[PDB]
């Protein structure tokens, strides 16, 4: 009964998971065509940071207390280094297994028992399907806000309202003892994080055609 | 936290006869607790129209502990405490043995006594003397009850007795 | 299974290529070892592209990958 | 707070015979208490004309609580304390067995004695000897009581005895 | 750490009859603990319908330790508590001896009585007095139970009783 | 057994490859072992990065030696022949015999693969040792190490 | 439950509108998802436009909303 409902939930979830993973394997090249993070990855192999924009910001504290501004901008993630750029693979792919354990001992024998077993299987199948749809929606929202934060950072860096990161090279020559040596040791140091500027002169306007 | 007297499900895999008491284990297959197992024993009834199971040794996975919540068993979707087995085990055997030993004794004595009014005499001989010892031995072993025996593929429902944490 | 069909039969396996060489001087499309070029694109298993399944034994249905991601797909639904 | 001796109503779903006592549960269905359940047992009377149920262990949902209000029951639509089941279970089997063992004894002895004033003698043999051991065994098992049995689909009303909070 | 009452596979290599107590050893053949052996003994049930093994003295190799987790056995691939052996060892011997001694007594007395209404007299002679002594010795030896005997190449399933370190 | 008979089969060209005595110095001292790494990139966390071109490591110091080593202490696998199949679980059904056959086959293939893995690891080890020797020879030729100085 | 009756039959459920689409290129009047525009003018429940039903199993038989307002209509009568 209820066990049939739960195993129908498991089977429907795994089936829809297989369907969506098979479809994502079938069409992938458009997705990796669109999602090229290395285009936005800067010259020092640095992941660009993440920004958020909000409009018409009004909250209420209590009576006789409301605060309203036009726009706000949120630094989500401070920019860090990277070795290889990310992909769609770690966001949009979802886990897949198959529950191959039917723990059925009260097998359906009466006719109404078979009927309720069938309808519990139905509702479990559709519930697992809808849960898979919810998980997919979660993942696509996550990758949407990631790419949107990257696009916002590039736009504001073009706007000249966020400081670009500051870097420096410190080099030492042949270093080590008579047992261990390195040819040309080199350290790369960042000083200034990507951060906003507030002064009025640094705002720069642009007008399209 | 388990409320007092609620009903859960389990599956019994180990079969045992009502001849020697021993440990019996079942596995909880659904509900709040999953992967839990339960060992206990039975009780021998005065009358074998039913059989109930004393289940007290509960083992829970995840962490190492062994609580001792006592629970009993019921027939699932039947709402009874009986045993689904055979119970006509030891009626007809002892009845037929006692009646045959009797008929031997009677054949020898009455067909001896009818001599007033040789193979017939040898029939008198054999039944006359082998009836008596078999009769007293049958009245000796007539006291053995009829057994019940659970099977290795029966599910069960479990009612609770006290609360746990 | 049947690899060198309509041929002379299987000669041997070149493990450097990981491919069967039939009696005709060609590489069979069947492989012999698993250390060869496998064109696999779809895989199985949960806690995938994360830290993998945590070896902690939990009595509930909660399963979390080693990088911290909770796997609701592999988790029990209740 | 429950008044001393008010009447509530519950539903009994588990059935059992009056053979081995144990925990039996009902569920409060109306009134202030919703979702509350009750575990208890029964007793055995001297004669099987009625059966009362000893209910003592009440569990109320919401909190982890198990109160111990002891209360009894009356049958719905009868307003009486009896049990709605059969009471003629174990009379006629032992009566017929005893009377048959008697008739066997009497047939063997009297049709043995009536010779003065083969197969008939064999009839005398069988009756004469299988009467007596069966007769004493019927004297042994004549005392088997008639049990009662609650049913799995009977609702009930519960009168109270003491107060709780 | 072993779960409270789980099941392991093992192989029993030493056989014994249920006649004289002695040490018996089995060997766990798979699972986490490898090469482990288990010595213990047996107990005699009231009836020969089954047989169980008292297995407590656990020796895990490698180290100089000897833990004493008590464990019992079930029939593998049957999940029952019986023994795969014979339960009819000495039924027919005592049955036939007692019946023949009786028949001898009956032959002597009845064919001595039949002298009213040399060689056949010697038949009366022989059975007449060898029946009685053989009858009382048969009633003496009639108490011998039928033993069962485990085999030296049978595996077993071992359920646990308590937890270990 | 098969791979040991193969190693015995290819005898002479093995030592023709791995001659050692052509490399030993004039005071009968085994030359040391060198390690070369190229294009070194390292990270530890955000803003912790280290980049270099090449790195050299002295692995094992030179020492005196009596006889040169050969490939027998690098490539000859051990051979124990066990003749003890002990039968605890015994098949009775044809299904049991069939699963016995297929378990036997897959264990056989698995053991073959494991032996090949062991051989490959030993081959890599002796290749590493010889490469360290050649690296020392070339670095001493290219004036990268002080020669060992010996007083009698 | 026949929606594209005397039409081409369904094609699939366009989930952007939550609407079944017949094989002839028309939107069926039937829906498929909860995420679609109905016209709700009647709902059940208790403590509507209030704090909702308070989840505590109270001793008193009345039901009181989470704002402290009492739902005497959903409460039983005496």
């Amino acid at each position: 009964k209820e066990t049939a409902l739960s195993v129908g939930a498991q089977a429907g979830l795994a089936w829809r998971a297989k369907i969506i993973d098979e479809q994502l394997n079938k069409q992938a090249r458009n997705l990796d065509a669109i999602y090229d993070f290395n285009s936005l990855v800067l010259e020092h192999n640095i992941l660009p940071p993440v920004l958020l924009e909000g409009r018409n910001t009004l909250n209420l504290a209590d009576a006789q207390s409301i605060r309203i501004s036009d726009r706000t901008y949120k630094v989500a993630k401070q920019a860090h280094f990277i070795t290889t750029p990310p992909t769609w693979r770690q966001y949009l792919w979802m886990d897949y297994v198959k529950p191959e354990a039917p723990n059925v001992t009260l097998l359906p024998k009466t006719k109404a028992e078979k009927e309720i077993w069938c309808i519990y299987t139905e509702r479990g199948w559709k519930n697992g399907i809808d849960q898979a749809n919810t998980i997919l929606e979660e993942n696509i929202a996550r990758i949407k806000e990631d790419f949107g934060g990257m696009i916002l950072y590039r736009k504001l860096l073009a706007m000249n309202m966020v400081s670009p990161p500051y870097v420096s090279h410190t080099d030492l020559g042949v270093t080590g003892d008579g047992s261990e040596i390195h040819i040309d040791d080199r350290v790369l140091r960042i000083t200034a994080l990507p951060e906003l500027n507030v002064n009025s002169a640094e705002w720069r306007a642009a007008v399209a055609k | 936290i388990i409320k007092t007297g609620d009903i859960m499900f389990a599956v019994l895999d180990t079969s045992v006869n009502s001849d020697e008491p021993g440990p019996i284990l079942a596995t909880i297959v659904t509900g709040k607790l999953k992967g839990s197992k339960l060992i206990g024993s039975f009780n021998l009834p005065s009358n074998a129209d039913k059989m109930v199971i004393t289940f007290n040794t509960m083992s829970i996975p995840g962490a190492e502990k062994t609580i001792s919540i006592s629970a009993y068993a019921i027939d699932p979707n039947t709402a009874r405490t009986a045993l689904a087995s055979r119970t006509n085990h030891h009626y007809l055997m002892r009845y037929g043995s006692l009646f045959a030993s009797s008929f031997l004794q009677g054949f020898g004595n009455a067909f001896q006594s009818a001599n007033t009014t040789s193979t017939l005499e040898n029939a008198v001989i054999g039944l006359a003397t082998v009836g008596k010892a078999w009769s007293q031995q049958a009245q000796q072993l007539f006291n053995t009850p009829t057994t019940v025996e659970v099977y290795s593929g029966t599910g069960l429902g479990i009612l609770f007795t006290q609360d746990v944490t | 299974d049947g690899c060198c069909s309509k041929m002379g039969g299987i000669n041997y396996c070149d493990s450097s290529a990981g491919r069967l060489v039939c009696n005709n001087g060609f590489y069979s499309t069947c492989y012999c070892t698993r250390h060869a070029v496998m064109d696999l694109q779809f895989l199985m298993g949960c806690c995938l592209w994360h830290g993998g399944v945590y070896p902690q034994l939990n009595s509930s249905g909660l399963v979390v990958c080693n990088d911290g991601y909770v796997s609701e797909e592999c988790s029990l639904q209740k």
